[PDB]
């Protein structure tokens, strides 16, 4: 144990002392929450603590940044010091926290960055209060009042705005107090910057970070307790309603409003059952009964947030005003349809979906049905009510959708309804069966498969018995838009009938339809083989043409087409494969010369496979 | 109040799931609170190539439909019967097990509600009528109808009166 | 420095007007092996200058220059420089340009396909980086995420079981917001990765 400046001697000293630290751990033990007060009796390591701390600091600090290995070893040894019981006083661990924060802020090298992150996580899980006091507060203080300012971490080093937010995202992933304080500070900063400044990118980044913090911790159901979540909501809710009610700069943007509504839904998700009714009554009074904002009198974007508000309350709650608000929103949506923007319309339709799927019974929903008037907005309302009905997997829904198929037979309404048919199966970013809690909504896991089973038979029967290509195209669009969202592994019975329609679907404006059909036929050739052998003569030219660049062929579509070329080459016998060798090689030359990189590699692999098949 | 702790016990049993297999079958069919999730998983195992797990899943589905009341089957009948028809067309073996599956499905649907059973029967007849009209897969359709009508006297009379005039 | 470093990508770039067409050979003077030779002459000086710099502005400029040179060069044409470029490759995964990210992913793909040690010591930093890349971002394209999941597949395959067990729970926990994204192929790849990581635990 002699101080030195040579890198090799210092490294050997670190490696040698890395066994003495383990010896000390074995002799005494490891740090624990209950054992934070009882000290070790005596040892000769304590007398050498100053020297080892000093040499470790010299290894980490005042040293050339080109020796990353020395710094990594130093931070690992510091973490091991944190691990061992009864060795470091609170001031020493605070100083180590300071070194870790300075290292992670000043330097951006990945190895040292992740080593410091691991050390900070260990310190947080052993000492959350200190890491919150020294590290978290400073990181929150670095971010400025105005967007795109000059952050002065030190005399020379300046750090990007997104770097601090990413650092906050990384750790505190399972620390209760740290994430609570971070959420509170981020909400306060967002409110203040929106009140005093008019910026979009900064507010969007802050709201996205808050949403990420809620999402990454709601996935474990243990970071935040019920009473702690209630306290956090009580602290955050007025300071978000202040920005919501005022014009600010987030209302004018749909994305910021959607993210804040998702944040409100997340923070209202974790509520004890004793306060759900009072919160529902207060929200009803604030949004409808009283207040300047009247979503049922004047159209506005704000209503969409109300939907995200309602999706978090308990399902089995007393909701006396359900039919009245339903009728009011339906009448307003019908009356102001030509003038309302798409954002307000989507918000009102989401509100309709929430009301249909959560509170109102099926009898009222079917009572609000009117098929006589074939107006576009009536189609919107009908489809979005029946989607919520299907979410409940009601018995009547399996019949109601059938009427839609008949309604698809219309001339001037067939195309619009066929295009809009995708709404029936679609993610809403607010309604899933979260693990644990199950009373949030009434969505069923197997609704997609049941709906596809009830719909595909009628769709294929009608498509196979039609002469004019307009109705055929409408039917194909309806089936394809249903198919693009349903799970791929959940369609096995219908493969034989859907295969010709699957092939027909490969000419569609939507790239999602193309990629879904490509993946489905990949599964087909994985599990079936006769269909591929009989239809190769048409499949190969279609895939060959799909690989060429087009306004509708995305990179995923082309890559999956090349992978399907791999599968069809592997599965189809050699005799048929030799018949389609020259053309594939000839037409794939303009594919590996495209803008993208992964497509080039996949095309090279396909060329090599096809070339090697010829000789063997 | 097991519904509060629902979805937590499913994972460990499905992890333990593939000689001594009857205990898992009994446990997975204890309460109807399994049903709305159980099928969602078991149907996936219907895609497995190995026939042993296929037979095991058929037995689990038999124990499921036998002791999940009438509502769960009245909700999942379309998808389950579609999968059973698919595996019939693909082909104590699997065949007798799935024929008994169809028979007990019909018996349960008849026992729960007459209207729902009638809708089931007429949908099956409408979908399988072209097989009688054509000359394709007569044996499978005949065996499926035999299983459907092998439940009770009333179902047998209904299927006989609705089937003989066809052929 | 910053403007020139950003503009350095111009040195290697497809033009679609000056290419070595088969048959005719008098159209231009372009050589087949110019990219590899240029990268060989440039990489040594770039790494020497980057490893001997203190202020992060010049370091970032050097890294941007090297990354923009690398993105257009073929991934299979850099074998000698893998050992020196591996830390630089790892540093390259923080870039505004998605093309730089996908090129670095492909290069380290070839590395882990051929090499097996460098991955062995650098897994502790590679795994969190790949896990963070899979999350949606303004610079993470679908190809970048898909190649990240594939690289997760192959790093799972290559790295010994003992190290793999150390990074099992975190990968499963952090991949939940991945199979719920907008795209479809990413969902399938994430499902496959989750299945592989789950199956490795029992075996």
């Amino acid at each position: 144990l002699i101080n030195t400046s040579e890198v090799a001697k210092l490294k050997l000293l670190i490696m040698n002392f890395s066994f003495f630290v383990d010896s000390y751990i074995d002799l005494f033990g490891r740090t624990s929450k209950e054992s934070l007060g009882t000290p070790v009796p005596n040892n000769k390591m304590a007398e050498y603590k100053d020297e080892i701390i000093m040499i470790l600091s010299m290894a980490l600090t005042r040293s050339s940044k080109a020796e990353v290995t020395i710094r990594t070893l130093s931070v690992i040894q510091f973490t091991k010091m944190i691990k061992m019981k009864g060795f470091l006083t609170p001031e020493e661990v605070s100083l180590i926290i300071q070194y870790f924060t300075e290292e992670i802020l000043t330097d951006n090298n990945k190895n040292i960055y992740y080593a410091c992150l691991e050390g900070l996580k260990t310190i947080s899980e052993i000492y959350e209060d200190l890491v919150f006091e020294i590290s978290l507060k400073k990181l929150l203080d670095l971010l400025p009042d105005c967007f795109e300012e000059k952050i002065r971490v030190n005399d020379e080093e300046n750090i990007h705005i997104e770097t601090i937010l990413k650092i906050i995202l990384d750790f505190t992933t399972s620390r209760h107090i740290l994430v609570k304080e971070s959420i509170t500070f981020l909400a306060t900063k967002l409110n203040r910057v929106a009140k005093i400044s008019k910026s979009r990118e900064y507010c969007f980044l802050l709201i996205s970070t808050i949403y990420s913090l809620f999402n990454n911790n709601n996935q474990n159901e243990n970071v935040l307790n019920e009473e702690d979540a209630l306290a956090l909501k009580n602290a955050i809710e007025p300071k978000l309603f202040e920005i919501i009610t005022q014009e600010s700069a987030i209302v004018s943007d749909n994305y910021n409003l959607t993210l804040l509504s998702n944040v409100l839904f997340f923070t209202n998700l974790k509520i004890p059952q004793a306060a759900h009714q009072e919160e529902l009554d207060r929200y009803n009074e604030l949004f409808i009964s009283e207040g300047k904002i009247r979503i049922l009198d004047t159209p506005n974007v704000l209503a969409i947030s109300y939907a995200k508000i309602l999706s978090a309350l308990n399902k089995n709650c007393q909701f006396p005003q359900k039919f009245t608000v339903l009728f009011g929103t339906v009448q307003l949506l019908k009356k102001h349809a030509p003038r309302m923007t798409e954002t307000e319309k989507l918000g009102y339709l989401e509100l309709l979906l929430v009301l249909s799927n959560k509170f109102v019974s099926e009898k009222d929903v079917i009572g609000l049905f009117d098929w006589k008037d074939l107006s576009v907005i009536n189609l919107e309302v009908m489809v979005w009510l029946t989607k919520g009905l299907i979410m409940q997997n009601s018995l009547e829904s399996s019949e109601i959708a059938k009427k839609f198929i008949d309604l698809l037979s219309n001339e001037e309404i067939g195309s619009l309804v066929s295009k809009l048919f995708e709404v029936f199966v679609m993610d809403i970013s607010s309604l899933k069966k979260f693990k644990g809690i199950s009373w949030n909504n009434n969505v069923k896991i197997l609704y997609k498969q049941k709906f596809f089973g009830d719909i595909f038979q009628t769709l294929v029967s009608n498509y196979k018995n039609t002469v004019d290509m307009t109705i055929k195209c409408n039917y194909l669009t309806a089936l394809s838009l249903v198919l693009k969202h349903t799970p791929s592994q959940s369609v096995g019975p219908f493969i034989n009938d859907l295969f010709p329609l699957l092939l027909q679907a490969l000419d569609m404006p939507d790239p999602e339809v193309r990629v879904s059909a490509l993946e489905t036929l990949k599964d087909t050739t994985d599990k079936h083989h006769t269909l591929i052998t009989e239809h190769v003569s048409t499949i190969v030219p279609l895939l060959l043409s799909l690989s060429l660049p087009h306004k509708y062929n995305s990179v995923s579509v082309r890559l999956i087409a090349l992978q399907l070329l791999e599968m069809i080459t592997t599965v189809v016998p050699l005799n048929y494969c030799l018949s389609y060798q020259d053309d594939v090689l000839s037409a794939l030359i303009p594919v590996l010369s495209d803008k993208k990189r992964i497509i080039r590699k996949q095309c090279v692999d396909t060329r090599q496979v096809y070339y090697e098949l010829g000789q063997i | 109040n097991v519904e509060n702790f629902k979805e937590d016990l499913f994972d460990v049993l499905f992890c333990y799931f593939p000689d001594l297999k009857t205990a898992l079958r009994s446990a997975i069919t204890a309460t109807p609170l399994f049903a709305e999730d159980a099928y969602s998983n078991l149907l996936d195992k219907l895609t497995a190539s190995s026939p042993v797990v296929k037979n095991d899943t058929l037995l689990t589905l038999l124990e499921c439909v036998r002791k999940f009341g009438g509502s769960s089957i009245l909700e999942n009948w379309t998808l389950l019967w579609n999968a059973l028809k698919f595996e019939i067309m693909q082909n104590y073996t699997n065949y007798d097990a799935c024929l008994k599956i169809i028979n007990l499905m019909a018996l349960q649907l008849y026992n729960f509600d007459k209207v729902s059973f009638e809708k089931f029967f007429t949908h099956v007849l409408d979908e399988l009528k072209p097989n009688f009209k054509y000359e394709k897969d007569l044996k499978q359709t005949c065996q499926i109808l035999s299983a459907i009508g092998s439940g009770n006297v009333e179902i047998f009379n209904k299927v006989i009166s609705s089937t003989f005039p066809l052929f």
